[PDB]
């Protein structure tokens, strides 16, 4: 068996939904921002937010809604995870003690059931009678708001569309009403049913069905003064309602998809909208009052406010400030005006909240000698596009270097006092028949500039035609100075290339360091790309040289040298190079049995190598023959996101399931196949998407450091930008820390009382098994957080093996110094 | 696609045993020998008639690629029994065959398994699967007699006496190379013709052409009475040189 | 010629890997070396001396080489380890069960969820499947372990059945007891739970209409670990066994023994409401408790959702590409 240690460095910092309310107080205005795993509650000022609370929940929030049912004074909030752990949270504060109460809860899960590409939507009735889910295909999920059902007990209703985009609950209503954006094989279309408690049937609904946009994608439910519905596509808004209709169709809003949306005025005269591009617009809606009395909707109007970072969730707090939530950039607060600046835009930024999005890749690198290690990651998406340096000094001190294009992958240079940065840049087919960048970035503002001028690919002969307006990625290496951190470089590859790999070794008995590069001819016809390229340069003064090119039938998707040899993954082959005193790769042997190659990492002789799906494999060059040996596979198929090699024998992946595992060679001789048997031995669901595993320490080691029980050092990335931490126990540390977690879980009181061993639990869509071979450091270290009292009950009882005293009896001030050892490995 | 598994009696002058010095009137009581040894052996243990004849087949056709000089008969009875009872879903454990083996064995015959009989046994599965080409599932006249004697209609005596006798000859053949000069569906037809005449019964009346003279044309195409009497000569032939009479 | 099978040695084919952890032994990826030809090799091992070759094996080659069928895998040839020369004593080498090589398994692409089923993938794959079954069926074999890892198909949509190890002839005349709960507790028919030691071939059904659910879900529909759990679990879908439903249930040894916490009433049709109309109507009658009532695979091809598929048009799935690598 196998025994390891995760914990967080870094929380997650991307914002994946952010709401308003009166939380806290029926007094307050508040906001809460819902990162993964995290909930953090702010309350509103004239200046900007006060930080009054932060919760962790075992589990990811997937919905996040406040509401104030009838006899409440303040507002409850909704929460249900991606396991589908659901509850219902109340704020209360005695003086200088604030807590999270847990009013409901249970797990709405269902035996049987599709889970729906436009994943899990929960809305509540603007009466608060019900919560509506949309967990699957074909049903909708009604968890009734009585004051009994503390155990939210739901039931489900037949919905005849099975393939549904969004849905909301309209305002205005005689009965509770749903208005939701459908697809079938006709188009979408937009459709209303009424819910009925009584029954525990939709009924049918207050107005008919139309047809809508191909790619309508958003439901805004409209307040009572208009009531109806606003249906937001790629193209056209719409306004529904009973025998009401408006389109307005402006062009400015074609250019970029818009994906979030919210409403300024309680009475709906005012919505925001955002789109992928950072564009921030005003939507109004332009009343009409009949002598009647009635208020109609007149017409509907567009306005372009200006720029925020890409948002993922939108939500204005008073005045002229309005949070801007973002996943692929730092969030911000910004403040809109009604008198425009010089420039012609009405946004001003107030502050910036530094979120590491989407670490792509990163590296550790120690420049300025120090011991310690610095982590230079690859952070954002277009605009957002970043280089983040990450140091400890208690908090994490960082660095941001805009590059305004998505950075993909980064490898450290030390001769050249740089570092290699491959990148990308979107570009559309201009009316020229060729394209033009959106705005200038890092592989345009470059100090110099060079272009791939091969001809391997040029023959072509193969026709790929271009429609104005359509979207082509660039994609270059970026040479960046260590210290500066200015482009010095930039080379751009060919049209239509992809760089996939980069990598900084000198090879066989050549002097000379260089950068070399793996690229993938993508054509969008090809499922999987047939031609690539493996390239050599030399970063020399100041100009990047081409030094050889190796044409290959695949892409390059990852490399790593091995022992003065190239070893590169080429769809499905694994390949090992050799560097020629005539400066040219030449192949020396092949591995095959690899549905396609994503990963590979090298400790000696041996190569791990992650597959797609087939999991990870122990590969092994043998020198005395010039070829490859299959050690020992995975068997079980599990989706690789990223692997590593933490030591001889054991083996780290990750799962596109947000799920952790680490492989061993199972170590019995008796027969081959046990040996080529590679035994799951850890599993552990993490919650993050992990895209670069990568061996280091933040901490700084003047030598003096005491050594951890803790051995071994793997940082990873994620999606979020969540940093966490990978190391090794000795049996006796694990058992230790291990009991210790079963006590400390009785004791601590879960957010919406999610059992942590649920949690963990290595979960698939098919699978479920409990943890195993993993300590939660993050739970570990909150026993240094928890009451005196509580300390105490936990080490009740609690006995060490192998210690001074075969079985040693804890004290709570024992288990504090232990924890608190733990605690300085990040 | 499938291996050819029928001989002509002439090229039965030219096996391996024969080329060897062994004499056919050798060959025939060793084949004879081995095919009993195996039919006594897995009766013995309660086994299942077309497990008794897969062995016996695997037998026979073992000894037409292999000669009986270099591979003692009960041994290969014994192995052709054990992957026999494998094949036909009736397993034996090779040490139970061995068992009853020496029960009925002498101790001069149980020599032939050497110092380990399982062993000697179990080692020559290999050669056995090489041998019959791995072509496992075989088809006994067992299964015909009983298809064709189905489509008869009449005396519910008669034609059971016509079975048995029949059914009784099939058993007789299994100690012959008829399994390697006839299809199985040809040996079920001409047991019926053979039974039919010793019973003097005229199997056409019960067909479902009672003016075809030729009846068993409607069960197997082209066999001519000339194959149907080479069968009868070669079954009653065994019963002239032994003592036993035909059933009746 | 082609037929005569273990002489071949398996010097001719250059092994690329190792795909499967097999029964009676590895299965690996290998390319011919005289036509190109990509085959998966079955390593059989009767070096073990404990009953010599595995039976397991011996009904593959038994019954493989009399099933001819689109549907069902191809055995092409068997070859042998270079033997000791004149010395079959002191032989141990082992032999390969050679097969065509299936691009892809089912479960892989389920557990890698990359894969994505149209309706009109489901029909193909269906079909192929019932096709195959069928004329298994015909021919009296029964499978008894349909397994979504058993189910290989081609990246062109080619459907094939793959691990007979465990199948055996059914005689109707004759009925003897015969090995219980063959088929995976996730798979098993309710009548394996309850131990009937004689039964039909309506168990490969109950298993493939299990597949037809896990297709629309995405998630195997019965999963437990314990034969009473799994009998909970498909009385609550299927309804609880009972005399109404299953006359003969009372015959069947467990009954009384193995209970369900309550009588259960029959909700497929509500918990599936999802699926197209005339695949649920398939799925209730694939998962019929009682073997007598449940259809047959003739019946399953003559069926509303699978009668009127044209095998021309496969339709090959949704199969991951690189931009679905790419996140
Ligand atoms: C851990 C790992 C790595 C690579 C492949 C695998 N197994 C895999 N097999 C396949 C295809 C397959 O079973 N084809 C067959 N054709 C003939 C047979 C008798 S079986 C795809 S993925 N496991």
């Amino acid at each position: 068996m196998s025994y390891n240690y995760v914990v967080t460095a870094q929380k997650p910092t991307a914002v994946n939904g952010c709401v308003t309310g009166h939380f806290t107080s029926a007094e307050d205005l508040n906001l809460l921002i819902a990162k993964n795993t995290r909930l953090e509650i702010y309350v509103v000022t004239a200046e900007g937010l006060r930080p009054v609370k932060e919760v962790g929940m075992y589990g990811k929030i997937a919905v996040m809604e406040l509401f104030r049912p009838k006899g409440e004074s303040k507002d409850l909030l909704f929460i249900l995870t991606a396991k589908y752990n659901a509850c219902i949270l109340e704020y209360k504060q005695s003086g200088e003690s604030i807590d999270i109460i847990t009013r409901a809860h249970g797990n709405v899960q269902d035996r049987i059931g599709r889970p729906s590409e436009t994943g899990i939507i929960g809305i509540i009735d603007p009466e608060c009678r019900m919560i509506g889910l949309r967990l699957y295909d074909g049903l909708f999920k009604v968890i009734p708001l009585d004051r009994d059902n503390k155990e939210l007990k739901a039931f489900n209703i037949r919905l005849e569309e099975l393939h549904v985009i969004d849905v909301k609950f309209l305002y205005g209503c005689q009965a509770p009403t749903i208005c939701f954006v459908y697809q079938d094989p006709q188009g979408r279309h937009v459709k209303t049913y009424e819910v009925s408690l009584r029954e525990k049937e939709f009924n049918k609904g207050p107005w008919k069905q139309e047809n809508v946009e191909a790619e309508a994608s958003m439901v805004i439910a409209v307040p009572e003064p208009f009531g109806g519905a606003i249906i937001i596509g790629q193209e056209s808004i719409t306004y529904h309602n009973g025998d009401k209709y408006l389109a307005i169709a402006p062009p400015i809003i074609k250019q970029s998809t818009i994906v979030c949306h919210n409403r300024v005025d309680p009475n709906g005269s005012r919505y925001l909208l955002g789109d992928m591009e950072g564009r921030l617009f005003m939507l109004l809606l332009e009343k009409e009052e009949q002598m009647d009395g009635t208020v109609t909707l007149k017409d509907l109007r567009v306005e372009l406010l200006g720029e925020t970072s890409i948002a993922e969730c939108l939500t204005y707090l008073d005045n002229g400030v309005v949070f801007v939530g973002s996943r692929l950039g730092d969030s911000q607060l910004v403040k809109l005006n009604v008198d425009s600046n010089e420039q012609g835009s009405y946004v001003v930024a107030m502050e910036t909240f530094t979120n590491l999005g989407p670490i792509v890749d990163m590296c550790v690198v120690d420049l300025e000698r120090q011991g310690q290690g610095q982590l230079v990651t690859c952070s954002g998406a277009f605009k957002e596009g970043s280089l983040r340096i990450i140091r400890n000094g208690q908090k994490l001190h960082i660095r941001t270097v805009p590059l305004y294009e998505s950075p993909r992958k980064i490898c450290y240079q030390e001769v050249s006092q740089c570092f290699g940065v491959l990148s990308s840049r979107i570009e559309v087919q201009d009316t020229s028949g060729g394209t033009t960048a959106l705005r200038p970035s890092a592989s345009t503002q470059a100090l110099s500039s060079s272009v791939s001028s091969s001809k391997l690919f040029s023959s072509s002969t193969a026709p790929h035609e271009t429609s104005f307006g359509e979207e082509v990625e660039v994609h270059n290496l970026l040479i960046i100075d260590q210290h500066t951190f200015e482009v010095l470089h930039a080379h751009q590859f060919l049209q239509n290339e992809y760089a996939l790999s980069l990598v900084s070794c000198k090879l066989g008995k050549d002097p000379n360091t260089y950068f070399i590069v793996g690229t993938a001819m993508v054509y969008p016809e090809e499922a999987e790309p047939k031609q690539g390229r493996i390239v050599v340069f030399q970063y020399s003064d100041g100009k990047l040289q081409t030094v050889a090119e190796k044409e290959v039938k695949g892409a390059v998707y990852s490399m790593v040298e091995f022992n003065g040899k190239l070893l590169a993954s080429i769809n499905s082959t694994v390949r090992l190079y050799e560097w020629t005193t005539e400066k040219e790769l030449r192949t020396e042997c092949n591995h095959y049995n690899n549905i396609m190659a994503l990963y590979l990492k090298t400790k000696g002789d041996f190569i791990l190598v992650g597959d797609l799906m087939r999991s990870v494999l122990l590969l092994a060059y043998k020198p005395m023959e010039g070829n490859f040996e299959e050690i020992a596979r995975d068997f079980n198929p599990n989706w690789m996101s990223a692997v590593e090699i933490l030591d001889d024998d054991n083996f780290l992946g990750a799962e596109n399931a947000f799920n952790l595992f680490v492989c061993q060679k199972d170590s019995a001789a008796t027969t081959d196949e046990e040996r080529q048997h590679l035994q799951e031995v850890g599993l552990f669901h993490l919650g993050e998407f992990v895209n670069v595993f990568c061996h280091g320490s933040l901490v700084m080691q003047n030598l003096g450091e005491t050594s951890t029980p803790t051995q071994g050092s793997v940082l990873f990335g994620t999606v979020n930008g969540m940093i966490g931490l990978v190391t090794s126990l000795s049996e006796s540390w694990y058992n230790l820390l291990l009991d210790m977690q079963n006590r400390l879980n009785k004791v601590i009181k879960s957010v919406g009382k999610i059992e942590h061993s649920f949690w963990r639990s290595f979960h698939t869509e098919r699978k479920t098994e409990p943890a195993t071979g993993f300590i939660d450091g993050d739970l570990i270290e909150s026993f240094l957080d928890i009451s005196r009292p509580k300390m105490q009950e936990v080490v009740a009882n609690l006995q060490y093996d192998d210690g001074s005293g075969m079985k040693r009896e804890a004290t709570a001030d024992d288990l504090i110094k232990v924890v608190e050892e733990l605690t300085r490995i990040h | 696609t499938k291996p050819c598994w029928y001989w002509d009696k002439k090229d039965l002058a030219h096996t391996p045993s024969q080329l060897e010095g062994l004499d056919p009137a050798t060959e025939a009581r060793y084949r004879r020998e081995g095919a009993r040894f195996i039919f006594d052996v897995g009766t013995r243990l309660g086994l299942h008639y077309d497990t008794l004849a897969t062995g016996i087949i695997y037998f026979h056709r073992f000894y037409m690629f292999h000669s009986f000089k270099q591979f003692p008969r009960y041994v290969t009875g014994a192995c052709c029994l054990f992957l026999a009872g494998k094949v036909e879903e009736t397993p034996k454990k090779c040490k139970d065959i061995i068992k009853t083996a020496r029960s009925l064995l002498n101790d001069v015959q149980f020599g032939q398994f050497g110092d380990d009989p399982k062993e000697e046994v179990m080692v020559l599965e290999r050669i056995l699967l090489q041998t019959i080409k791995f072509d496992l599932q075989v088809e006994h006249p067992y299964q015909f007699l009983l298809k064709y004697a189905k489509q008869l209609k009449g005396d519910k005596n008669k034609i059971q006496k016509l079975v048995q006798m029949a059914w009784t000859f099939v058993n007789d053949s299994l100690c012959t190379t008829l399994s390697l000069q006839w299809e199985p569906e040809i040996i079920a037809v001409a047991v019926m013709y053979l039974a039919g005449r010793l019973c003097k019964f005229e199997i056409q009346e019960w067909t479902s052409k009672p003016m075809y003279r030729r009846w068993w044309e409607q069960f197997v195409q082209d066999v001519p009475v000339d194959v149907l009497e080479d069968i009868c000569h070669q079954i009653l032939d065994l019963y002239s040189q032994g003592k036993q009479q035909m059933p009746h | 010629t082609e037929s005569d099978w273990g002489k071949r040695c398996v010097d001719k084919f250059d092994i690329i890997g190792i795909i499967g952890e097999g029964t009676y032994g590895q299965v690996y990826k290998a390319k011919d070396k005289d036509t190109g030809e990509l085959v998966a090799l079955k390593k059989v091992r009767l070096d073990n001396e404990k009953e010599g070759f595995p039976i397991t094996a011996i009904r593959e080659i038994k019954i493989l080489r009399q099933l001819i069928h689109r549907s069902v895998v191809n055995m092409k040839e068997i070859v042998t380890d270079k033997q000791d020369a004149l010395d079959f004593k002191k032989d141990k080498g082992a032999f390969y069960l050679v097969f065509e090589y299936m691009d892809h398994d089912l479960m892989g692409l389920l557990e890698s969820g990359l894969v994505h089923f149209s309706e009109d993938h489901i029909k193909s794959f269906m079909k192929q499947l019932m096709e195959g079954l069928e004329y298994c069926h015909k021919k009296n074999f029964l499978h008894r372990d349909i397994k979504c890892s058993n189910i290989l198909l081609n990246n062109s949509g080619q459907i094939k059945l793959a691990d007979f190890g465990l199948a055996r002839l059914y005689n109707s005349e004759e009925s003897r007891p015969y090995t219980n709960k063959v088929i995976t507790l996730w798979y098993r028919p309710p009548e394996l739970l309850l131990g009937e030691e004689r039964y039909t071939p309506a168990i490969d059904v109950w298993s493939c209409g299990c597949i037809l659910g896990e297709l629309f879900t995405k998630k195997p529909i019965f999963q437990a670990n314990l034969e009473l759990a799994q009998l909970e679990l498909i009385s609550r879908l299927c309804g609880s066994p009972c005399p109404a439903v299953w006359p003969d249930v009372i015959r069947l040894p467990y009954f009384n023994t193995m209970k369900p916490k309550k009588q259960y009433r029959r909700r497929l049709r509500e918990e599936f409401s999802f699926i197209p109309s005339a695949a649920l109507d398939l799925l209730d009658h694939m998962l019929t408790l009682d073997p007598s009532k449940r259809c047959t695979a003739e019946q399953t091809l003559q069926s509303d959702f699978l009668k009127d598929v044209e095998l021309s048009k496969m339709a090959p799935p949704d199969l991951p590409h690189w931009q679905d690598c790419h996140e």
